[PDB]
């Protein structure tokens, strides 16, 4: 039937209130700062290396992805802020690599493009981290993976941090070997010069493409040949495109220039015989009834004041409709059913500290979402986990452990978004990074640490007051201020969205408004895989 | 001034609503895998008994209850107050407009049927009648408690005041987290139980409405 | 192609023949009696209890199901005649409970509503029987189950017949625990007061709904608290809706009144993520070419005269088309292929006593229907199984055993309809009640016993004549009449449709004409489950 | 390693205490009464019918089972007390049928023997109940089933209670048809005369045996032939063993007399190609360190006094060793790990009313036993479920519902033993009859009702005092005594072990001492089936 009317969420905020004006101004300042930083990261290695990249007839890497995907298609870039002030004097825009999800010939493909304008396309340790993150996104979601190989050797003085470990560079080839055994098609397009470790990236591909007078593959370079043998050889005579397409047989297609290689890539993807099948149910899409500059005004920059998380769920779902589950029992957690772009979503959000009733409500809701095969969207705004003697007497530990067990055993596509603070073990309960969500984005006001700066400063102040009163010396106000400034300063600097997103702890600082669109894009890629049956472990009753 | 609707006009409004619900059922079926199946026909066919639907239509200011019996042959028997009408009809389209074709006690008529949110519009050659569908309480409803155990910074209102819904009543800080209470309810405050600077506990009533 | 023309069944009966007039009049009398009896059962517990039910703001239970299902949807009630003269002075309409299949939010749901107007909604043993029948209908057909809980405690002086056995009251909670492990969603709506055993029916639900100032859940009542403790407590202070939604956490949604609870129920069903998938093939539906007041005239009330079962199959299938399988070999069984409402049906019907050729034809047809995954509709009009010395010499026992083995091993959705007599072990061969059909309806002329009244009377007359002639006393005509009246009287009373349907031996006396529509509704619910592969045992050759 | 020493349970009771002497004397009186009642039930239909059974060269049915099983093998009879005072003037020993588990040719087989000395071997409704219970025991445990057919027709004036329903007589043939599709071998031995409904029991067998001049199969008797046709035929000329082995082909082996038929049965079982495979782990067996006449002294006859359930677990397990799980949290439920005869058992027992902590401990333990594939033994000694306003405020309902859900979803072989009272919904939580245990035995002091006699009498006294004080009349002590005597009398009579075991609500009143041996035998049969993986539903957190 699906025809009767249903009430909807949402409250029109007081746009004249000075709290709204201050929250709106401060969040707008954060978003403008984000805008200008990503416009500086977009240029890449600078105009000198861009001139030397276009003087060899090479398309710039963002132009390569622009000519590769379907015309007019949205591209979802992942981890645009990697390597941001991560090395001391070495400015590495984008990590050196451009990874994202796009629509190629009607198929959602995962694209990995070596930016050669930034330090010769050399692999930094954060470049390997970003690449392995992209490859497990492609394996979780069953996305066909496209590599646009333009390398410059692994970096030498960071070689330890790139070479031997489990999640170091060689894992890349593991990821291409396993994904080929699962029918997830791997295409490599040699547009540059992979050398001596990176030459396995074209050689382990199910179907390969190379470019004449521009693309070289060899396991050993002309310096290594001139040192070990003494035979002078060039690059194109040693591992050029004519040699590889005609004699050795490493490359499978041959391309005149860059546009021909991207055209051939689209042909190879079109002949993959892939047909998308959704097992979830879809309703005709709709729109939120409230705009998202109101999310600028509602949420704001200060983490001291709380807000209602329902005013976020009114702004991001279809029709602003939301079936709230167990609405009065433990209202520091808001769990309900909504739809984004037709997809059914089970939305879990925070409203305060987590009592035991909140953890029981969360465990029940995650079990419902895994029994009905509904995806889960977690929204994190956490302060902590409700300290007190009575609550530890009640067994607040086993209830948080039940929520952690049900979140970790869940097989549905989970997506985390950190709309505020994310501190401590509550971060584990609300499906943080270590619990394998599909995607994890953050907002530019978020903070993430092991505790807040004030919590660390105040428990260290009380503990040192306790041990000095056992000692006997005078612990004054100035000693307390000299005790409290570096703890607050360190937890503020290292809790930033830019500190967390300089690594690949999160998949990217996103704008609040774009939040709605971004979630839809994320969920679309996550529905490219069939949904497995969830089986939980032992619930500690 | 507005004139009251005739019982025949209420029959037409009730029939248009029933057929609109059928239309929604039919367009759901067109998207179903289980096509041609029973349950898709909004016939109201109970086993061994008849089905009577009791609906209420609001005619201006006054409510009228219409008992609609579903007959085996697709007709309806609508009893309004005491009088039973034999009501038949269907929908048809001409261009972009939907028309309701009626036959009530052998009297045929035709009117344009437009249903916009709550109001049923019937446009005929003798006039235009607006019949409203009543809205149930649970779709039109949309005191306060303390969120945690904290100390109150600023009170706002006293007795004799009046706030409207979505108003600041109190601000309380609980383990360094500023909580501004708001009003889902409405009216006038009769007593504020906690003055500013006192300690309120979990799920303790703050203000009251008499 | 599907375009060429095909001959059809059906003969226009002699409407002027006095046999037709008498058969039509007697079947019309049976159907009018059925009509007035079900209109008395529909009112329920009477006007006094209906006034005291509406004085508390409660919707009456038939109004609850009318406001719960989709608008205009047909409701299929099951077992309307339970408890009909089953207890001595206790009149229990409908068993005390209203079970059926309806269409809620586009999903075929199974609805179980406690009628509180009949003896406080207390559980009689027939109420437990009717409820467990409804729950296995929901488990066979994978129908989501909705309970409308309004109980009054299990009945005390019948407590043995309600409490301990396997298919007594506690089995209900077993059925909700198993069905929740299979993703068959269980919703309970507490509209009344479940008490101390029935409080597990809301507590074991996957998603719960409760009503303020009207719905109470407790494992112990205020009499039990006042006896065991001595603390006076009310119902709402002990187990009310505010206490359960806010402190204890048993209820998941909270409802203002009855209409809000049914609205919330429709929301909960809409967000179940269920999409119906048919594995059978569908053709565009059609109509029979002959009306069913002709079935009144054809079939009639006397079981002595035979009729043709093909004149029934002309009246209930689409287009009156019927591909008859093996039409001459053993024509006391009529097996063929037809379609009802688009669904493909394999129709098995009787025409007389069952010879061995009839059993072989039946075994072959059931094997065809299970190899092609076609449903089966059995029509029972049985006298017996062809006595004789020659037929026992032929092995008529092993042929009936082959039909029983193939009927019992069959995995397709089987539906039985008893259009006439159903006596003895032929009732086992033609898929009676003990062989688990999906639904089993009867017509108001049917009889069902272990043998006919005349068979029992005549074999007992001949056996007692045989033992008296060995004895020597005079066994006259009057001794034979005093021997033959109570056997005939008992087998006539206890073979009735009302005696069989006062228990839950059948799912309901249906009108002949409504037969067509009812079968379509039944088959629709039975196609909500995927069809399993049939594997038979050992065929006794 | 398995070598280090471990503490053990058990306390030597005060054998000189007068409580021990009185408890021992009263339990010894109960066991002696049980002994003399089963020695009267063992004789069967009496000496006149036993003389007329042995005058036709027939072995008596207990002698048939004695010559069928392996020499010296223990036979586990099930439901020896069926039909005990269940019909008014009709004394039906054993129900008319002898069902049990025995060891035939090394295989645990399930044996069903028609006692023909009791009313001609005719089927009473309790005979059908006992037979269908035996057949689902054979299907749960995968035991090959042997029938020793000696029937006399279904009983006529009880024909309704035998014929049409789902779990009436025809279900028997359903059970043989399904079990043959699963490779559970069905042997029928026609030693008597099955007639006209019972003739399907030999005809649906995978391998059949018949006896000359003694065994007749026909779908129609000589009275029915003489009535319908008028042809006089005998029994042996119509359906004898020579006719069936030579012309018709219903029987597969031919036997001279009864000893030859049992010898041929043992041959047929030996050539079944069955090899028992245990998936559990076995340790070398041991003995309890305390005898079980101490269980007579410990447990006794009065249900008012409590005892320790651990003194039962010291008396029935191997070595008196018992790893107690969660021993302090909620000590009104005792859950632990032990071994009986080498088999690993998870033992759950009661010690009082069930608080919410007891239900949480029970749910955790059942989840451990299903994760490790360990069987479960439930010991029931229940008064109730802890009434009070605070406990209903805590949500005691959802905790009992969690225990009921985990008990009902469990796939391990569960065995219930009712060592004391078993009242109300706690009976559902501790795996009573409706939750499908493998076997359910009781002790001769047990009581089972919907509540105790005193609970029913006292809550009815307080409720009628409430309503009279609203009325105004005088409710004195004598009115209260006339109110309290029939409630106590009815709940005492219908709560008996003999009232519960006259039906097939339990598998038999067993001696306390024999309890140990009986459990081992039960568990051995229950390990003839491989253990399935358990998947629970939704745990109401
Ligand atoms: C003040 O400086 C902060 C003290 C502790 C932080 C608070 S207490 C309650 C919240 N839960 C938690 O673990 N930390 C938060
Ligand atoms: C006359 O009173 C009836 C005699 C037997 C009934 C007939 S004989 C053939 C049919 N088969 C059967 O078992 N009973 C029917
Ligand atoms: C006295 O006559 C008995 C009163 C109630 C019985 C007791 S109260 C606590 C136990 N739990 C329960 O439900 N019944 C038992």
């Amino acid at each position: 039937y699906h025809g009767d009317s249903v009430a909807s969420l949402g409250t029109q905020p007081d746009l004249g209130s000075a709290l709204y004006q201050e929250n709106y101004k401060q969040m707008k300042a954060l978003v403008n700062q984000l805008h200008e930083r990503v416009e500086h990261i977009k240029l890449g290695g600078g105009e000198k290396a861009r001139a030397l990249h276009i003087s060899r007839g090479k398309l710039l890497p963002r132009e390569r992805i622009d000519n590769l995907i379907d015309p007019g298609s949205p591209f979802l870039e992942l981890s645009q802020f990697a390597g941001y002030q991560l090395y001391d004097n070495e400015e590495v825009p984008g990590g050196g690599i451009i990874t994202g999800i796009g629509r190629v010939s009607g198929v959602e493909c995962m694209i990995i493009a070596n930016d050669a304008t930034v330090k010769g396309g050399a692999y930094y340790p954060v470049t390997v981290k970003k690449q392995l993150r992209a490859q497990e996104i492609a394996m979780q979601n069953r996305l066909p993976c496209i590599y646009l190989v333009d390398s410059g050797g692994a970096y030498l003085p960071r070689q330890a941090d790139v070479f031997p470990d489990r999640d170091h560079f060689g894992r890349t080839f593991y990821n291409q070997a396993i994904m080929s055994s699962k029918n997830i098609a791997q295409i490599a397009v040699v547009m540059g010069s992979c050398t001596a470790g990176g030459a396995y990236v074209p050689a382990m591909a199910d179907e390969n493409i190379i470019v004449r007078k521009q693309g070289t593959i060899f396991l050993a370079g002309p310096p290594l040949v001139k040192a070990a043998t003494g035979e002078e050889v060039s690059a194109e005579d040693l591992g050029g495109a004519d040699l590889h397409c005609r004699k050795s047989g490493v490359s499978d297609h041959w391309a005149l220039d860059d546009h021909h290689a991207l055209h051939l890539t689209r042909k190879v993807v079109r002949n993959l015989n892939y047909q998308k099948k959704l097992d979830v149910t879809i309703e005709p899409s709709e729109e939120p009834l409230f705009p998202a500059d109101e999310l600028y005004g509602i949420v704001g920059a200060n983490l001291k004041r709380s807000f209602d998380v329902r005013e976020v769920i009114a702004r991001i779902v279809d029709g602003s409709r939301f079936t709230e589950f167990k609405a009065f029992y433990g209202d520091t957690l808001v769990t309900g059913f909504a739809r984004i772009f037709g997809y059914p979503v089970g939305i879990v959000g925070n409203n305060g500290v987590l009592f035991s009733e909140s953890a029981k409500k969360g465990t029940h809701f995650v079990q419902l979402c895994c029994q009905r095969n509904i995806p889960l969207l977690f929204l994190q705004n956490i302060t902590g986990f409700m300290v007190g003697r009575e609550y530890e007497a009640e067994g607040i530990a086993k209830d948080g452990a039940k929520m952690v067990a049900a979140v970790a055993c869940a097989q549905v596509p989970k997506i985390t978004l950190i709309i505020g603070g994310s501190y401590g073990a509550g971060n584990y309960g609300m499906c943080g990074r270590a619990y394998s969500p599909r995607f994890l984005y953050i907002w530019p006001n978020a903070r993430i640490s092991v505790m807040g700066g004030e919590q660390a400063a105040n428990v260290l102040a009380t503990i040192t007051k306790d041990q000095r009163a056992r000692e006997g010396k005078q612990f004054s106000s100035a000693d307390e201020a000299a005790l409290k400034e570096p703890i607050i300063k360190k937890f503020e600097e290292e809790g930033n969205p830019y500190y967390s997103s300089a690594r690949v702890w999160d998949d990217g600082i996103i704008d609040p408004a774009d939040t709605r669109l971004v979630l839809g894009l994320s969920f679309s890629a996550a529905l490219n895989a069939p949904i497995e049956k969830t089986d939980f472990g032992i619930f500690r009753m | 001034s507005r004139k009251a609707a005739a019982k025949e006009s209420l029959c037409q409004a009730a029939l248009g609503l029933i057929l609109k619900e059928k239309a929604m059922t039919d367009t759901f079926t067109l998207q179903a895998h289980d096509q041609f199946s029973p349950f898709s026909s909004s016939s109201g066919r109970r086993l061994n008994i008849s089905y009577t639907r009791n609906m209420t239509l609001k005619d201006g200011k006054n409510n009228v209850a219409i008992a609609v019996t579903y007959n085996h042959d697709g007709s309806y028997s609508m009893q309004i107050e005491d009088k039973t009408f034999q009501v038949l009809g269907n929908l048809y389209s001409e261009g972009d407009c939907t028309y309701l074709k009626c036959s009530v006690n052998g009297v045929a008529s035709k009117a344009k049927l437009i249903i916009l949110e709550n109001t049923i519009y019937l446009f005929s050659k003798e006039g235009s009648i607006e019949i409203d569908i009543p809205v149930p309480k649970y779709l039109s409803s949309v005191g306060p408690l303390a969120p945690m155990t904290g100390t109150i910074e600023k009170v706002f209102v006293k007795a004799g005041d009046k706030v409207k819904a979505g108003d600041s009543l109190m601000v309380m800080i609980a383990m360094k987290m500023e909580h501004t209470i708001k009003s889902p309810k409405d009216g006038t405050v009769k007593k504020v139980f906690y003055r500013e600077g006192a300690q309120a506990n979990r799920h303790t009533p703050l203000v009251e409405f008499e």
